[PDB]
């Protein structure tokens, strides 16, 4: 009962579909972000098991300009949507006023688009919740969007499966004095807590985000940080 | 405004039909580009028809026109456009499309043979439609109409061998009188048995 | 169950009921065999005369949809000819936009793909109907092509769809079809259509033939009559 | 008769789909707003009390709609968005208009239009939010208002929505000096209220949004408390409760 | 055990079959008997007026619909007068586009795509009325009759309403001799098809018998009540 | 208005079962087994290799016209295993895409972004309330200049991945274990340590020897970049080259 | 501009200048006028730049479409009619006057000469743009059967050569394209090779 | 660059007496300087009781007559009953006013009895302001035609002289000679007159010659 | 014959502002049509079909008119997810800049008035 609409309210006032997209973001694959005190790294974690997948063609931390990439826990294909409109919004502001969209101005025009879809009728939510990183005028950002169009904004977080005992791993390991080449690190070793599968070369896909601008780590770097 | 234009169409009634000719040529102007198009269909087993114009409009009218007598040859009832009909829809299309300020720059001559009753139409580009025994159009008005109605004033029935060298004549007038000519035309006849064409006939004058 | 109601729902185990019914609704109809041999393909149904009162030629299930293409239905007589009358707008526009005549293997695909349309949706239901497309061009020869209510087309030697679609099969697997021609195939047709048909049920049929190919010149025609009449009688003897 | 389509009437006259857009209210953040003579405050509880959270810009449920008037906000936050941004809008229409900032009974009442326009002809989910508004305008001086997803409204003295919204409304009542209070005398009754809406955590700076609107030299001033205001408010509050032992 | 399948149009019952469009037909077995027959030169449409109501005059079957075109309609009363209205508007359109009167056999088929289009879609019903279609053209006279099943027939007599399987009977064992009649004839015949249907203990009265008539010359005309004692006098007893 | 959203979690296409599943895009996955075909593709590092069944019922239907291996552009072939009509709507949409990129940006499109383009266009049905996912599965293959030979698959989901060799149909699962051996192995696959895999695996997981007439081959190779259907002889030289040793 | 194409026994041969006028000034002076529409079958512009361009790349577009849709070669007719149809419908917007030629397996060399206005006529020889008037006569006069693909190059090139030695808008370098069942051969005729014919 | 428009001549003519009502007109199909035919007549039977004639250009003459006579049957489907004279009038105003912007370029002149049998003719304009007289003249040669029938039928600046009702017959020799005039001095007018005489016993036409040049 | 509405008429304007006024504005139109024409000629009507049918329920729920939408499926269906043009930084409808009673605007989008 009452979990069928999208648009019915429980007698309890609560949106079980978007409840829903919850639990699907949480079945999802794991992703982290940390924000260092001059970058921003996000690592996320492979399903592309079997070695005839190729990571030559499909990526999941996946750039919007030159200083803001993403990455998500959730459905792949509705990323994919999500990213193509993101890029989208950042370039119709750059056209607006010639300037670099500010991440949180792209966060709030990105989770205004997925709440679009919770207050419809006839659609579904969004299965994915994004986490995204950025870096404006001397300052690095990380925000993540819920499903319902709710955005937050993280100093570190873990989100798809297993993200509460990655959230409660990060609160005894992240602090103001962290700088980005340990924030690699203690991401790689949030994520190795709860990899079950023992990471090789490229069980996972990095990015970082230093004034050099959204940047994606390419597997030899990430061989590189898995020596320690 | 036109670009390929065709000069004159004449056609003539006669007991057992109606002939019509029409030359083969298009003039891109005061030239005589394309000198073997031919400016006569067949619609269907009883009705040809001609025109003067622009030619990619009559091309037009040969897409659509030809289209519906497939349209209903399909269906085989049998009914199908009697010449009167065809006459009707193509006088009500050039209507049309004058009220939108996009006209047919064309001037056609309807001829056809059904229900042993022959028939004449005329349709020019502002809707202009009527029957008469004998038609021209361009500078055909002026130099064949006179001769066709002088012809038929005194005999007012025609055999088909007399209509036949009469447009003959005319299209003789014609070759000498009117600058847009070619001395190659067609005549395309019809009788009870069906659309007759031949061509190319010239014009060996003294 | 549950999961039958609209096309736009797959069965738990893939299986897009609403599209299988209206394949499992042609065989209320009965039955329309088309050969294809050396010349041409000629047609043939077992149309039923619903009562005497009908004129002969009601209930036409030979539609032409261009001059060299023919059309043999079964199924929901409406459907069936709404799908004709889209296929004769197939042929039309590809004539306006290209000056000759539509390729038969291009036109069983333009009208697949709309009958395959209309199983997709929710708001609209599929076509309850089986058709078969045939033509014949010297540049191409003969070629025969069916569309089952689900959307696929596939090209056949022979083919027969209605209520007793089998015994037709089996029938017409006994003929050379390859190496033969429509004079010969049309006894041939009938003697099959009076074999498959089941007299029990369906008493007072009317036998309606068809042919295109080379001995017409490749234009669609119903058969002339005294064709018809040896035809029916070779049938006769035969049984 | 039952609960679906936002657009029945149950056969009891009661539209069971807004009754339960708001249920939606009754669980966020604790809200309230206090009238001055002399100013107008908004209060909030700020509940995402999770540590790794960052970004304390200027509001989490305290926006700003224009020069004059500010909003806050309580329930499904994105549609709280959806109406911050259409607030704005509209606010500088009516200013591209009349070249006049808006007065807050005007915005509040366009935009209850929309909150009832989809209780109302729609198919569509009414949305759950609702707001407070603080403002001024020259009409009728300092105002409250508040609003329900049912699109009512209405001028308020002193009001508070969200969690635990009826204990602090009957001490309001119980407790308001109408129509001779000055600010932060409002300001002392309000760490009051939320120290009577407190979960079991004692309440801080970290966990309080207090926000202050005042009438000054002809420009009107939103600013946001920071940290030590607040904290110094809540020692003061906290040895008069102690003596009032 | 198919009460899931027989509310939408757009529903396969699981034995290829739709429920709705059977009930369609059900309709038509509402209205009142009318006949159809048709001689080498003309066509006429016999029909029975509705004596369900009392001292009000009589519903009004026989629709004039141009020159040479008239119907018969047995079904839902907003179907039929919403057909009647676009078949008057083809062949309004149709002279005066080609300036010919529209062929029968045309416009028929016009009725049948119209008629199929809402069983196909969703939030439509079909066209819950029978029409007899009664024209001459140059194909001389046409009988056809049609179905809310969007499937028109060519007839050489029909009757469709309330009991017409008697007059189907009655006219399926004379129909040989029905070409070659004086219209005086053919109204006889088609008058004692209708007369088949009805309870042996009312006789066609001058107040619920609508004849209409087209042929070679005569134009559709149609004779109320009456008008029709010319057609109606000279008929035997049962 | 459409016949509505059936009401339940595995009735329709939008609605989320409890811990957010999709059900009816699994279940199309499920409706790709429908035809019992089975298609499986593999890549050396100058050729790509495309090989299916071809199973034909009967003797009256025109094998000719029976395939599975479909032209997208001259550069660009595919492979549909599923419902066939789908298949074929399918091969429509991506031609017409296929060449209007080519309009739109002058030059041939890659085989990634052709199979980009037709997940995100299926994924579109997996989130309206009528559109159903086609449960058809495509396999391209092509060379675009540089970035080597490449073998990509959609899916009902709107998801899509690069694979050294890859597998679709019902006996799928097995000849995914019988090509990641292969690959573990092995992997010059130069053009005949090429398709004698595919078929070695197709035949291994499927049955005993297949004979010419029910397969389907298409291959590009770096040096002839066109998409070429294997004539019915020398498939048959590959099947006695299987033979043959 | 001074498009122009022959059909000779077995293929069609094609011909075009080199010279893209903006007024009396030379914009591009070797400009290809041969935009090939498909594999073996081709068209020649005349008239505005832009209007030409644009039409044989939508042609394009719909012609591979087609190809790929009847997995056939085109048919030089069907080229011929969707360029007909484009000049047609925006006879009014458009100045294009377009030569499409080609071959393909049934008809063999084909020419067809859509002029400005949406005509569509078969021709053994098709000239065209601003000075095929200087060469009307010379091709009349000099234009027989049954010509072999040499020759049918040497009388394009001088057709070409009379031309552009008179008109304005037209000269610079010879391109040509003998298309043939096998493919098409494109040459360029430059400086010393064009044909010179002695002035008085 | 185009003329939506082009004038063919002809000329009506329309006597009102007591028992008929007279619509007359030449059948000579002009333009500029030549003569398409001399047998296209330019008046039209719409009712047992009404006739219209048209002149002007030709094109929008067919396009009217035939939007006139399906709103006829229109009319005789939805009302069920054939439309008087002047509900045809009125008709014809609100049709000629609807292209008040792209006008009919038509005169009309509808002839007719009215309701009590009793004769009436209503005079257009390209625009639909109508009106009714007891006889008109319109086209080319209506300036020719309306002095002499204002002097003949109206007795306009006669005097003392008896009143006499119209006559059948009188109406006849009068229309007839009044064309013999017009036709000498207009050169849109001749080649024959087609003339309607609208009594209660139907529509009777009767046809005479004019000068042929 | 009313107004409170800016006397909805513009029967003076008719004539377009210039030959750029109606064809750009309504080019979205224009180009459906450009596409469909492509593919009612060679792809077929089931396309067409395709195109008209997915467009009516992407438009059908995406937000009441009186407030701002993104329309997103829609433009993944067309090609315009990774084609921006002039239509989309020019006056968006985000900032529509003129609005209104959302009533009244939300009825007509069905066709109440």
């Amino acid at each position: 009962g009452y979990s069928f609409s999208l648009t019915t309210f429980s007698p309890s006032g609560k949106l079980v579909q978007i409840e829903y997209a919850l639990a699907a973001v949480a079945g999802g694959a794991p992703s982290v972000g940390i924000k260092a005190a001059n970058g921003v790294v996000l690592a996320t974690e492979k399903k592309q098991k079997s070695i005839l997948y190729d990571e030559r063609s499909v990526h999941k931390v996946e750039p919007i300009t030159k200083h803001i990439g993403l990455v998500y826990s959730g459905m792949g294909p509705d990323y994919r949507v999500l990213v193509h409109r993101a890029r989208k919004l950042a370039q119709q502001y750059y056209l607006v006023y010639q300037e670099p969209i500010p991440t949180a101005q792209l966060v709030q025009r990105v989770a205004s688009v997925m709440q679009e879809y919770t207050q419809s009728g006839g659609v579904r939510p969004f299965g994915v919740s994004l986490l995204i990183c950025g870096w404006n005028e001397g300052r690095p950002y990380l925000f993540q969007s819920d499903p319902s169009g709710a955005y937050f904004a993280w100093k570190a977080t873990a989100m798809g499966k297993n993200y509460v005992n990655g959230k409660t791993f990060l609160e005894k390991r992240y602090n103001e004095d962290l700088e980005l080449e340990d924030a690699i690190h203690t991401a790689i070793l949030t994520l190795k807590e709860s990899f079950e599968g023992q990471m090789t070369e490229d069980n996972i896909e990095v990015g970082i985000c230093n004034e050099a601008g959204f940047r994606r780590l390419t597997p030899t770097e990430v061989k590189d940080y898995l020596a320690a | 405004n036109p670009m390929v234009t065709g000069t004159s169409v004449l056609g003539v009634k006669f007991e057992g039909g109606v002939v019509i000719a029409a030359d083969m040529l298009g003039s891109y102007g005061s030239l005589a580009r394309f000198r073997n198009i031919s400016r006569i269909m067949r619609v269907n087993n009883s009705t040809m028809l001609g025109a003067s114009g622009d030619y990619a409009d009559f091309q037009y009218l040969k897409q659509v026109l030809g289209q519906m007598v497939i349209d209903e040859e399909l269906l085989g009832d049998g009914h199908s456009y009697s010449p009167r009909a065809i006459h009707s829809w193509l006088t009500r299309a050039m209507y049309s499309r004058r009220s939108k300020m996009n006209p047919l720059w064309n001037t056609m001559v309807i001829g056809g043979y059904a229900d042993g009753e022959s028939f004449l139409g005329y349709v020019d580009m502002l809707g202009v439609a009527y029957e008469a025994p004998s038609l021209a159009t361009g500078y055909g008005a002026y130099l064949a109409q006179p001769l066709l109605r002088e012809v038929l004033e005194k005999q007012p029935v025609l055999s088909q061998t007399e209509a036949r060298d009469l447009v003959e004549r005319c299209m003789r007038v014609l070759y000498y009188r009117d600058a847009r000519s070619y001395n190659r035309f067609q005549i395309a006849t019809v009788t009870e048995k069906g659309v007759e064409i031949e061509g190319p006939l010239s014009t060996e004058t003294n | 169950t549950g999961y039958d109601l609209s096309a736009s729902t797959f069965s738990p185990d893939g299986r897009v009921f609403q599209v299988e019914y209206a394949m499992k609704a042609v065989e209320n109809s009965s039955t329309a065999i088309g050969i294809r041999c050396k010349d041409g393909v000629v047609f043939g149904v077992e149309k039923l005369v619903l009562s005497k009162l009908y004129e002969e030629g009601s209930n036409k299930r030979l539609f032409n949809v261009d001059r060299h293409v023919g059309m043999a239905v079964a199924g929901l007589l409406a459907d069936a000819r709404s799908l004709a009358d889209i296929a004769r707008e197939e042929a039309s526009n590809f004539r306006s936009n290209f000056g000759y005549n539509i390729p038969l293997k291009h036109l069983a695909d333009r009208v697949a793909m709309y009958v395959h349309a209309y199983t997709l949706y929710s708001a609209v239901r599929p076509f309850g109907c089986s058709f078969m497309l045939g033509s014949y061009s010297v540049n191409d020869g003969a070629q025969l092509y069916m569309i089952d209510p689900s959307g696929v087309s596939y090209g056949y030697w022979g083919c027969a769809i209605g209520k007793a679609r089998q015994a037709a099969k089996t029938e017409i697997e006994k003929l050379q079809m390859k190496e033969m021609t429509c004079r010969d195939i049309v006894k041939e047709v009938a003697k099959i259509i009076y074999i498959v048909h089941d007299e029990v049920k369906d008493k007072a049929f009317e036998l309606e033939l068809s042919w295109v190919g080379e001995l017409t010149n490749g234009r669609h025609e119903i058969v002339p009559k005294d064709i018809r009449e040896e035809a029916e009688k070779y049938a006769k003897e035969s049984l | 008769r039952y609960d679906s389509r936002t657009t029945i009437f149950s056969p009891e006259g009661r539209l069971y789909q807004v009754e339960y857009a708001m249920e939606a209210i009754g669980h966020a953040g604790t809200c309230l707003g206090i009238l001055a003579n002399d100013g107008v405050l908004l209060a909030a509880e700020r509940r995402n009390i999770h540590k790794l959270l960052d970004e304390v810009f200027f509001s989490e449920k305290i926006y700003k709609l224009n020069e004059d008037m500010a909003c806050s906000v309580a329930g499904i936050t994105s549609d709280a968005n959806v109406l911050t941004n259409e607030l704005r809008l509209i606010a500088q229409r009516y200013l591209l208009q009349y070249q006049e900032p808006i007065p807050c009974e005007q915005l509040v009442t366009a935009l209850c239009d929309i909150k009832q326009a989809y209780t109302q002809f729609g198919g569509k989910r009414p949305f759950g939010v609702s707001l407070l508004y603080i403002g001024w305008d020259k009409h009728y001086g300092f105002q409250l208002y508040q609003s329900d997803p049912s699109g009512n409204y209405g001028g308020w003295k002193a009001t508070c929505i969200g969690n635990n919204s009826a204990a602090a409304v009957s001490m309001l009542k119980q407790d308001y000096k109408e129509g001779e209070m000055t600010l932060k005398s409002a300001l002392a009754l309000a760490i009051k209220v939320l120290n009577k809406t407190m979960d079991v955590s004692k309440l801080s700076a970290e966990k309080v949004e207090i926000a202050t609107l005042t009438r000054e030299n002809g420009k009107t001033v939103i600013r946001v408390l920071k940290q030590k205001e607040v904290e110094q408010l809540i020692k003061k509050h906290e040895e008069e409760e102690a003596k009032a032992e | 055990f198919r009460n899931q399948y027989d509310n939408d149009v757009t529903v396969w019952s699981p034995q290829g079959r739709i429920h709705q469009i059977e009930y369609a037909m059900e309709a038509v077995k509402q209205g009142s008997a009318t006949v159809g027959l048709k001689s080498k030169t003309h066509a006429v449409l016999v029909a029975l007026k509705r004596a369900q109501s009392e001292l009000a005059a009589h519903q009004k079957k026989i629709l004039h619909v141009d020159n040479h075109i008239g119907i018969s309609i047995a079904g839902l009363t907003a179907d039929a007068r919403l057909l009647c209205n676009f078949m008057r508007q083809e062949c309004l359109d149709s002279r005066f586009v080609f300036d010919r009167p529209l062929p029968v056999s045309r416009l028929v088929s016009l009725i049948g795509s119209k008629t199929q289009i809402p069983t196909q879609r969703y939030g439509r019903r079909p066209y819950g009325v029978g029409l007899l279609i009664a024209g001459y053209d140059d194909m001389g006279p046409h009988i056809f009759q049609t179905c809310p099943s969007a499937n028109y027939f060519d007839c050489r007599a029909m009757s469709i309403g309330a009991r017409s399987q008697s007059a189907r009977t009655y006219l399926e064992r004379h129909m040989s001799e029905f070409m070659e009649c004086n219209l005086n004839e053919l109204v006889k015949h088609g008058l004692r098809a209708l007369r088949e249907t009805l309870p042996a203990e009312q006789d066609l009265t001058t107040k619920n018998v609508s004849i209409g008539i087209v042929g070679k010359d005569l134009e559709f005309t149609i004779y109320d009540d009456d008008d029709v004692s010319p057609f109606l006098e000279g008929l035997e007893e049962r | 208005m459409s016949r509505g959203s059936s009401a339940g979690f595995d009735r329709h296409i939008t609605i989320f079962s409890p811990e957010g599943r999709l059900y009816q895009v699994e279940y199309a996955f499920k409706a790709i087994n429908q035809g019992g075909l089975t298609s499986v593709a593999v890549r050396g590092k100058d050729c790509a290799v495309i090989v299916t069944q071809k199973k034909v019922p009967d003797k009256l239907l025109d094998s000719s016209t029976v395939t599975h291996l479909f032209k997208i552009t001259e550069n660009i072939g595919c492979v549909m295993t599923g419902m066939t009509a789908d298949s074929r709507s399918q091969v429509q949409r991506a031609r017409y895409e296929a060449a209007n990129w080519k309009y739109k940006y002058g030059y041939e499109i890659p085989v990634d972004m052709l199979c980009k383009r037709i997940a995100d266009i299926s994924q579109v049905y997996t989130q309206n309330a009528e559109m159903r996912p086609l449960g058809c599965c495509m396999i391209l293959i092509g060379i675009d200049e540089e970035q080597g030979p490449q073998v990509y698959k959609c899916d009902p989901a709107g998801y899509y991945c690069g694979f050294k060799a890859t597998a679709a149909g019902v006996k799928q699962t097995e000849s995914t274990s019988f090509l990641e051996k292969k690959v573990k192995k092995k992997f010059d696959w130069t053009f005949e340590q090429t398709v004698e895999t595919a078929i070695t695996c197709l035949s291994t997981v499927l049955s005993i020897d297949f004979k010419p007439s029910e397969i389907e081959v298409g291959v590009v190779t770096v040096e002839n970049p066109k998409f070429r259907i294997l004539t019915e002889a020398e498939i048959d030289a590959h099947l006695v080259a299987l033979a043959e040793r | 501009t001074t498009i122009m194409a022959v059909q000779f026994d077995g293929g069609v041969v094609l011909g075009a200048d080199s010279r893209t006028t903006t007024g009396s000034y030379i914009a591009n002076r070797v400009t290809d006028k041969l935009t090939p529409i498909h594999d073996r079958i081709f068209c020649c512009r005349s008239g505005s730049a832009a209007d030409t361009q644009a039409v044989a790349d939508a042609v394009t577009y719909q012609l591979g479409f087609h190809s790929i849709e009847l997995n056939e070669p085109p048919l030089v007719h069907t080229a011929a009619s969707l360029f007909k149809e484009m000049c047609y419908r925006y006879r009014e917007d458009l100045m294009a006057g377009i030569i499409i030629a080609g071959w393909d397996p049934q008809e063999g060399g084909q020419v067809y000469s859509v002029p400005m206005g949406g005509m569509m006529v078969r021709q053994s020889f098709a000239i065209g743009g601003s000075g095929s008037s200087y060469i009307y006569g010379y091709v009349d006069a000099t234009y027989r059967e049954g010509m072999t693909k040499e020759e049918c190059l040497q009388f394009t090139a001088n057709a070409l050569a009379l031309a552009m030695e008179r008109d304005g808008s037209s000269g610079g370098v010879i391109r040509l394209a003998a298309i043939a069942e096998s493919g098409v051969e494109r040459q360029v005729l430059l400086g010393d090779q064009i044909p010179k014919f002695a002035v008085a | 660059r185009f003329s939506p428009y082009v004038f063919n001549g002809g000329t009506i003519l329309a006597i009102a007496g007591e028992d008929f009502a007279i619509v007359a007109s030449d059948t000579r199909l002009s333009e500029g300087f030549s003569i398409h035919t001399r047998d296209s007549p330019k008046c039209y039977k719409l009712t047992d009781k009404t006739v219209i004639g048209c002149s002007g250009f030709h094109g929008d003459c067919l396009t009217l007559t035939k939007i006139i006579e399906a709103r006829l049957k229109m009319y005789k489907h939805s009302n069920n009953k054939a439309m008087t004279t002047g509900a045809i009038a009125a008709m014809l105003s609100t049709i000629l006013y609807s292209r008040r912007f792209f006008p009919y370029y038509v005169y009309n002149i509808i002839g007719g009895l009215d309701e009590e049998g009793k004769g009436a003719v209503y005079s257009f304009d390209p625009v639909g302001s109508y009106q009714r007289d007891s006889f008109k003249a319109g086209g080319s040669a209506s300036a020719m035609l309306q002095p002499l029938l204002d002097n003949q039928v109206g007795f306009k600046n006669m005097q003392n002289v008896e009143h006499v009702p119209l006559s059948l017959d009188r109406a006849m020799r009068l229309v007839k000679d009044v064309f013999i005039s017009a036709a000498e001095r207009d050169v849109y007018t001749g080649d024959a007159l087609r003339i309607c005489i609208v009594t209660k016993e139907g529509i009777r036409e009767e046809t005479v010659s004019l000068r042929k040049d | 014959d009313l107004l409170r509405k800016g006397f909805s008429c513009v029967k003076n304007e008719l004539l377009p502002s210039h030959p750029l006024e109606l064809s750009e504005k309504n080019f979205q139109l224009n180009q459906d049509k450009m596409n469909f024409s492509t593919l009612r000629n060679i792809q077929g009507l089931f396309a067409p079909l395709k195109l008209q049918m997915e467009f009516k329920a992407v438009q059908q729920v995406q937000r009441l008119p009186f407030l701002s939408s993104s329309n997103l499926s829609l433009d993944v269906l067309r090609g315009n997810d990774e084609t921006i043009g002039f239509e989309d930084i020019l006056n968006d409808p985000s900032q529509s800049e003129v609005m209104g009673e959302p009533h009244l605007m939300v009825e007509y989008k069905l066709g109440l008035l």
